[PDB]
C-alpha cells in the first residue's frame, strides 16, 4: 500500500582523468524509471520505465537541464569538501545523495527524506521535521551553518511535501499495472548431501516484487537465524528479485526442519519442507 | 579512506535448464568506491558485448551493478565472474552453481 | 521529476 520516489545522485572526481561525473537514477519503489549520465554522448534524461515514456518532450528537456545544473553544483561541493578535510587535489572523491518522499494508501506524505555522504560516509541528512540538519562532522557542521543562513531546508521542504508526493501520485496511476502490482514468490526446497551424515536444505524464493521479503529456517519451530546461511536479495533482470535461505541439517532429521516465507504479494505467510 | 570489497553472486535469471534460452547474472554489491570491473566467462574465456544495469546505491551509500547476457546453458559447459576491485589484490572468480 | 535549485555544500 506503501510507495516511494527516490533520485539517487552520485559524482565520482578523478584528478588526471577530466572533471568529475555525474551519474543520476530515479526509483518509484524497486523500479527504476530515469537516468542521466553526464559521461553519455549526449546527456539527457532517458526513459527506463515504459510508463515514463508517455511524458512529453518538455518533460525530458526540464529534467536534462536541471541535472546538468546540479552536475555543476555538484562539482562546486567537490571542491568545497575538499577544503572542509583539508585534502590535496590529487584524491580522488565520491559525492552520494538521495532524497525523496513516502506516500500512504492514499497517497499522503509519510516521510521526506534529503541526505549525503562524502567518500562513503554519512555527511550530512535534513531531519524527519525537514526543518533542522544534522551533521555528521565539523566539516558538515559548515555546509550546515550555510544552509541556516540561507534557509535551504525550506526550499527542500517544499519539494518533499508537494512537488514530490504530486509527480509520485502520478508515476503510480500511469504504471499502475506494474507499480500498484506485487508478485508473489515461487518457492521451493532443495536437498543437497554435504555427507553421509549431513545434508544442505535450501529454501527459494524466485520472481517476487516489490524486493522486501523474509526467508527463515526453523527447527522444532526455534529460528535458526545464526545457522542460516542468507543470501543478499538479488534482481532477476527481469523487474522481480530472488533470494534463498541454506541451512545445515544432520541426515534423517529434515522433516524437523520448515521454511517461513514472508511477502506483500502473500496473503498468509507460506511454510515449507522439502519434498 | 574506508573501502567496503563487494558482495558478488553469479546465477540465473530463470531456474537452469539444459537446452534452453537463459540470462547469465553476475550482481556485485556492497563495495566502494563505485569504480569496479566485472567480466563474465565462458569456459575461461570473456563474454562480449556483455550488458549492465544503471549505477546505484543502496541505504548504507553502497554501490550495486547487475552484469546481465544471454546464454544456454549445457552439460559441459562452464560460466563464471570475474571482479576486480580497489579492495581485491587480485581478480576474484566465482564460478557459477544452479543451485546457488 | 526531481528538484532543481539545490545549493551547494
Amino acid at each position: 500500500g506503501s510507495h516511494s520516489m527516490r533520485y539517487f545522485y552520485t559524482s565520482v572526481s578523478r584528478p588526471g582523468r577530466g572533471e568529475p561525473r555525474f551519474i543520476s537514477v530515479g526509483y518509484v519503489d524497486d523500479t527504476q524509471f530515469v537516468r542521466f549520465d553526464s559521461d553519455a554522448a549526449s546527456p539527457r534524461e532517458e526513459p527506463r520505465a515504459p510508463w515514463i515514456e508517455q511524458e512529453g518532450p518538455e518533460y525530458w528537456d526540464r529534467n536534462t537541464q536541471i541535472y546538468k545544473a546540479q552536475a555543476q553544483t555538484d562539482r562546486e561541493s567537490l571542491r568545497n569538501l575538499r577544503g572542509y578535510y583539508n585534502q590535496s587535489e590529487a584524491g580522488s572523491h565520491t559525492l552520494q545523495s538521495m532524497y525523496g518522499c513516502d506516500v500512504g494508501p492514499d497517497g499522503r506524505l509519510l516521510r521526506g527524506h534529503d541526505q549525503y555522504a562524502y567518500d562513503g560516509k554519512d555527511y550530512i541528512a535534513l531531519n524527519e521535521d525537514l526543518r533542522s540538519w544534522t551533521a555528521a562532522d565539523t566539516a558538515a557542521q559548515i555546509t550546515q551553518r550555510k544552509w541556516e543562513a540561507a534557509r535551504e531546508a525550506e526550499q527542500r521542504r517544499a519539494y518533499l511535501e508537494g512537488e514530490c508526493v504530486e509527480w509520485l501520485r502520478r508515476y503510480l496511476e500511469n504504471g499502475k499495472d506494474k507499480l500498484e502490482r506485487a508478485d508473489p514468490p515461487k518457492t521451493h526446497v532443495t536437498h543437497h548431501p554435504i555427507s553421509d551424515h549431513e545434508a544442505t536444505l535450501r529454501c527459494w524464493a524466485l520472481g517476487f516484487y516489490p524486493a522486501e521479503i523474509t526467508l527463515t529456517w526453523q527447527r522444532d519451530g526455534e529460528d535458526q537465524t545464526q545457522d542460516t546461511e542468507l543470501v543478499e536479495t538479488r534482481p532477476a533482470g527481469d523487474r522481480t528479485f530472488q533470494k534463498w535461505a541454506a541451512v545445515v541439517v544432520p541426515s534423517g532429521e529434515e522433516q524437523r526442519y520448515t521454511c517461513h516465507v514472508q511477502h506483500e504479494g502473500l496473503p498468509k505467510p507460506l511454510t515449507l519442507r522439502w519434498e | 579512506m574506508i573501502q567496503r570489497t563487494p558482495k558478488i553472486q553469479v546465477y540465473s535469471r530463470h531456474p537452469a535448464e539444459n537446452g534452453k534460452s537463459n540470462f547469465l547474472n553476475c550482481y556485485v554489491s556492497g563495495f566502494h568506491p563505485s569504480d569496479i570491473e566485472v567480466d563474465l566467462l565462458k569456459n575461461g574465456e570473456r563474454i562480449e558485448k556483455v550488458e549492465h544495469s544503471d549505477l546505484s546505491f543502496s541505504k548504507d551509500w553502497s554501490f550495486y551493478l547487475l552484469y546481465y547476457t544471454e546464454f544456454t546453458p549445457t552439460e559441459k559447459d562452464e560460466y563464471a565472474c570475474r571482479v576486480n576491485h580497489v579492495t581485491l589484490s587480485q581478480p576474484k572468480i566465482v564460478k557459477w552453481d544452479r543451485d546457488m | 521529476r526531481p528538484m532543481t535549485y539545490k545549493g551547494a555544500l
